[PDB]
RNA sequence: GUACGUGAAAUUGCUGAAAGGGAAGCAUUGGAAAUCAGGUCAGCAUCAGUUUUCGGGGGCGGAAAAAGAAUAAGGGAAGGUGGC
RNA sequence: CUGCCGAAGGCAGAAACUCAGAUCAGUUUUAUGUGUAAAAUGAGAGUUUCUAGUGGGCCAUUUUUGGUAAGCAGAACUGGCGAUGCGGGAUGAACCGAACGUGAGGUUAAGGUGCCGGAAUGUACGCUCAUCAGACACCAGAAAAGGUGUUAGUUCAUCUAGACAGCAGGACGGUGGCCAUGGAAGUCGGAAUCCGCUAAGGAGUGUGUAACAACUCACCUGCCGAAUGAACUAGCCCUGAAAAUGGAUGGCGCUUAAGCGUACUACCCAUACCUCACCGUCUGGGUUAGAAGCUCAGACGAGUAGGCAGGCGUGGAGGUUUGUGACGAAGCCUUGGGCGUGAGCCUGGGUCGAACAGCCUCUAGU
RNA sequence: GGAAGUCGGCAAAAU
RNA sequence: GAUUCCCACUGUCCCUAUCUACUAUCUAGCGAAACCACAGCCUGGGGAACGGGCCAGGCAAAAUCAGCGGGGUGGCUUGUGGCAGCCAAGCGCGACGUUGCUGGCUCUUCCUAUCAUACCGAAGCAGAAUUCGGUAAGCGUUGGACCCACUAAUAGGGAGCUGGGUUCCUACUGAUGAAG
RNA sequence: AAUGCCGCGGAGCUAUCAUCUGCCGGAUAACGGCUGAACGCCUCUAAGCCAGAAUCCGUGCCAGAAAGCGACGAUUGUAUAAAAAUAGAGGUCUCUCCUGUAUCGUAGAAGAUGGGCGAUGGUUGAUGAAACGGAAGUGUUUUAUUGACUUGUCCAUGAAAUUCCAGAAUCCAUUGCAUACGACUUUA
């Protein structure tokens, strides 16, 4: 709980509204936020109801120049951005600057796949939803509302998980070597009465 | 999204008219 | 209050805005789906609308009202000189779309394609691609690296090809350069095919084969600013909406004619291209007196059914159909019987001067 | 300099400074730049007035808390322990 | 320009003088029946006189009669509005708080603490899943009710003499009872609907057959081992119709809530409350060591009609300032400085060229 | 093709 | 003179197309006026009058050109009538039942409460043809004097013009256009 | 001869008065079923599944953000990277989680100058070469050569009166595939 320049949030298993509210409060506090893996955000309510909610959202359009009408964004990252910006005073310079401090992406791009990704417990579905309750996935609602990049993200995420697993195995082996040398070192038992 | 056909929010004449005519209903049943 | 007498909408909402196309060359907004089961093959070609004529062919259409009768059809003649492959582009699939990772160019670029990079070729010092030619001569290992990058990371392979506009009887000297996606095979196979096709010409004889169904795409003729009458077919307090027909640009829009049949792919070097098995009578596809406002066709040409967008001497793109559609019209063969090459500059009455001379008397000249 | 004392405002041009994504104006606080002016600004201690927030000690009340613990009687049993 | 007093649907103020009173009260007790009379608390109480403005209306409240599909109409009182800014209810003439001088600090009311938004994604116990949920606000119009949705209850039922259900079986013989008929045997159709046996087999619950026949229940036996059933009430949930462009619990959104109900803390801030400073008005005490002054103390502060008082500025007149001025009067411009709550005043710089100003009175084409 | 338009041969053509 | 009829004629019409001149366009010169609190996007709300200013949202990027003229009062309501009696779940009423009697010519879009087309369920539905009902508004719903044809059908509604009857700016549409 | 009148009349324009062209993937609604409880039977529904309308969403087609972007060409202490589930995970039959209050790092006149003792390590800088990383590769490893500093431990010097916080394009010209004017398409 210390002020970092950039917080990378792995949005897997989170709730859209709860994560948006927490992020919107951090941006007004003046913190750069990168919400990666937005195709895994969870929304309460069963999938058919959520798709009806979204398909009702498409209905809002101008009767003159739908080019000026409401802009319906189908990407899961843009869905999260719409949720976040609705919780911000974006009509003012403060809120407009706050939006510039948020980077919502699909998947985990290489500039952010090699950085620690914290999670928000106040938005996690496992901790915040009663078991036995129906929910949906934004990355699934997006595919059946118009989003057309689901397959590429899934493929590029399988590659990323494979590479990350290889990296962790190498780091775990090095950590095992360091861990083995730990008790071999003597001061770790000689004067460890301080609790370390 | 509202996801409704009829808005759940009410106009000020409409909300005021309830207390106008709900009281009269109690007057009538009295 | 409801509308008393209803009619269908005077226009099509799927073709607006009726604005001028931001391009003169027909854009391919969709290439046919790729498959690794089939190895390499191209999918598009670039030609010039020379002119249009009419033909007579025997219709073998089972079940038709005119089965095995002689039918007359209008045909469009597009001159298609071979195009030179001068580049390859690699496209990588990203969660944001297809992105051009890198581009590799051939060492020797003709003045035809070099003119495309300038608005004024004569004033320029012609410095384009000079250092690229230098590095190509010095070290080929670098170029091998980008091709290795293309075959290792890129998912879509496209070849930059330019048309030899010099061969055509056109007053324009700039060559039209476009990308044709190499469909089929592995990415490595496409990269190799591009390499061994660098600086060589690919002809319509290798792209299309005289019977398939293609999509012809181009920019239509310009009719200028027009009122609601001919732009749209026109006979409560509010503000005017986008659906209301209005006065503005009519013509010069990017269009796509689907399901065009090649009736014939003729070779320029052959002098029998306008002759059929029922006709003999040695002649060329160019009509008597030359095509009106285009010239004489001397290269490979394609004869499509019906009419294609745009006036004469405009560039058209011919692509393979995205989706297979096995209508018996798209599957039947074509056996030409007669081709009309009379003078289209007026009421022509003779096919060739040779056969006109016997009927006419001995002209004093 | 006669289109002539002094020569305001509306309005206009130039120069310099600044701002500008479907209004502009104004007010409050402060920053930034410019400018003017006169001792200026701090820290701590001991106090007084107002006030907020923690901590300790001591009485006095209730069924002289109720409980509870420890320890002697008797009674009852279980959601029945060892045993049977 | 500022200050004070301040309405009206006979008032508010001014002046003239009573009594230091039992003299009055939009009040409550006591006694007699909302009337009257004689303890509580508060307040200094008063009488004659004249003189501005107004005599309207909207909203709600409780008392009645006439009423009707349905609202509705006519009275009396009460307040709020009108003359009233401020906090909250997303915003608002009538809803919840709160009556306003300039500031500092503290604390609250109403409403709130997921984000927009200052404040607990607090604690504790329950309810609810809605393919057009809820945040609504006597849930009053639809409203009478429907639901194999859920959670609680209330009243009657059988149950290790074996409960409900489940499978196995019996579910009969007089009799195909009698009229009724092509054909009707319990089951097209007309009254019952009796009996031998029981533990039970209904002149028969339905299907079916031309008629039959066959199966089923409603009725009993075998196995199987524990709870089960019926009728009502309550809360939430679905439904209980509504159209015409996009769409609104304020938005985003929220489903062990950020919805519904309760309980307990903590927290947020109004011009409201408290402490202090200051401004002004009023009131009271004192003052012979600009009296038109000095001094101490307390309370008070919206303001239309209206009433009263004190000041700023303009032209001209009388008096005065040994008043200002070609070494620059008046005027004008100014991102300069200063004073006053304000009307306004002084001043620096520039321009400019011949008059001008303070103080006390007078005067007005101010 | 020949008033099928319009409330209707308004206006042109038949001369 | 009016009316009717038959013949005759023709861009009134099916159904518009083409051609010419002028204007409009640009340019050189000259050069106004009306009007003007300020202005300029829409949706829902703001008790009303909803408005452009207020609330909550969609949005929002200089400077411009040519067109065209848009903008200057119940949460009502719907499909089932009036009188009397018999019950009677229940709390004198009493629900359902039950019985007694006499304006038209063209126009953008939306709603479904669907005439046709698509797919389903039921019916003595053998087949064909058909009836009713469900999802369904994607797409159509004509030509002539209620009449007679065509058509698969000729379904119902919400938000420029003429006849008989009374004595600037903004929007929409196209066209440029400085700029990281 | 104000297009005197008439016939034909290329080019252009144009006519359902002429010719051509108009396509396939998911998710569902009514509805028909599978398994299967609730309720020891049954049941299309409660958890799940299948088929299913001209319907909805995409593909295709048009436009291209003039404040979205990529490739190509020429160029006059800013410390910490598995994944997945939560009615379960991982490690060697056994053990661990039950939160980062953790881990790495952390002295020095802002990091000075020397002396030892102990180890071949750490910080690594500079270059030099190998490999890897394309989703926006914003970098990663591997080294090599060295120049450094080497708190590992133990000693000696100085700090202070900072004496109480602060090469191109365009105009002119040309073209007619275009056109009110711009723009566009060519030449130059």
């Amino acid at each position: 709980s210390e002020f970092q320049k950039v917080v990378v949030i792995d949005a897997k298993g989170h709730l859209l509204g709860r994560l948006a509210s927490v992020v919107a409060k951090q941006l007004l506090g003046g913190q750069k936020v990168v919400v990666v893996r937005c195709e895994e955000l969870n929304i309460s309510g069963h999938f058919f109801r959520n798709k009806l909610k979204y398909l009702a959202y498409l209905r809002k359009a101008c009767r003159y120049n739908p080019s000026r009408g409401a802009f319906h964004f189908r990407a899961p990252s843009r869905i999260f951005q719409k949720a976040v910006r609705g919780m911000l005073p974006h009509k003012t310079a403060r809120g407009q600057a706050a939006l510039e401090h948020l980077q919502a992406v699909e998947g985990i791009p290489p500039p952010f796949d090699k950085q620690k990704r914290v999670v928000v417990p106040a938005a996690l579905r496992v901790l915040r939803l009663k078991p036995g309750r129906k929910y949906c996935t934004v990355g699934r609602l997006s595919s059946e509302v118009g989003w057309k990049y689901n397959d590429i993200v899934a493929k590029l995420e399988e590659r990323r998980k494979v590479k990350s697993a290889a990296f962790y195995q190498a780091k775990l082996a090095k950590q095992k070597k360091i861990a083995s040398a730990k008790e071999a070192s003597p001061v770790n038992q000689k004067l460890s009465q301080f609790g370390y | 999204v509202s996801l409704k056909k009829k808005s759940k929010r009410r106009t000020t004449r409409l909300r005021s008219r309830i207390e106008k005519k709900a009281a009269e209903s109690k007057r009538k049943q009295k | 209050s409801h509308c008393k007498f209803e009619q269908p909408r005077h226009g099509s909402l799927g073709f607006l805005p009726r604005k001028r196309a931001s391009r003169q060359r027909g854009k391919v907004k969709a290439f046919p789906k790729d498959d690794a089961s089939k190895p390499v093959h191209l999918t598009a070609f670039l030609g010039y609308k020379a002119g249009m004529t009419h033909i007579v062919r025997d219709l073998d259409r089972p079940g038709s009202k005119m089965h095995k009768r002689e039918i007359l059809e209008a045909v469009t003649v597009i001159e298609t000189p071979p195009m030179v492959v001068v580049g390859v582009v690699g496209y990588v699939e990203t969660p944001r779309g297809l992105r051009s990772l890198t581009t590799v160019w051939a060492e020797h670029l003709s003045e035809e394609v070099k003119r495309r990079f300038y608005k004024n070729w004569f004033k320029s010092k012609k410095k384009a691609f000079t250092k690229y030619a230098k590095k190509y001569a010095e070290s080929t290992q670098s170029i091998n690296r980008e091709l290795e990058r293309i075959k290792k990371y890129c998912s879509v392979v496209r070849v930059l090809a330019h048309t030899q506009i010099r061969k055509t009887p056109l007053a324009q000297k700039k060559a039209h350069l476009m990308e044709i996606q190499v469909n089929g095979g592995s990415v490595a196979d496409k990269v190799e095919w591009a390499r061994e096709h660098f600086e060589k010409t690919v002809d319509i004889k290798s792209t299309f084969e005289q019977n398939e169904m293609i999509d012809v795409i181009g920019v239509t003729r310009g009719k200028g600013n027009e009122g609601t009458t001919a732009r749209w077919g026109t006979k409560h307090p509010a503000n005017v909406q986008w659906t209301v027909a209005r006065a503005g640009n009519a013509g010069y829009m990017h269009r796509t004619q689907l399901n065009s049949k090649i009736y014939r792919i003729g070779a320029g070097d052959d002098a029998k291209n306008a002759s059929t098995d029922f006709d003999a009578t040695e002649k060329r596809i160019t009509p008597m007196g030359g095509f009106v406002r285009y010239g004489v066709v001397e290269n490979d040409f394609v004869m499509l059914n019906g009419a294609t967008p745009g006036p004469v001497k405009r560039v058209l793109t011919l692509r393979k159909s995205l989706l297979t559609h096995t209508s018996r019209k798209a599957l039947e063969p074509v056996s030409l019987k007669w081709i009309d090459t009379a003078s289209k500059f007026g009421h022509g009455r003779f096919q060739t001067p040779a056969e006109a001379k016997q009927f006419l008397g001995t002209l004093k000249k």
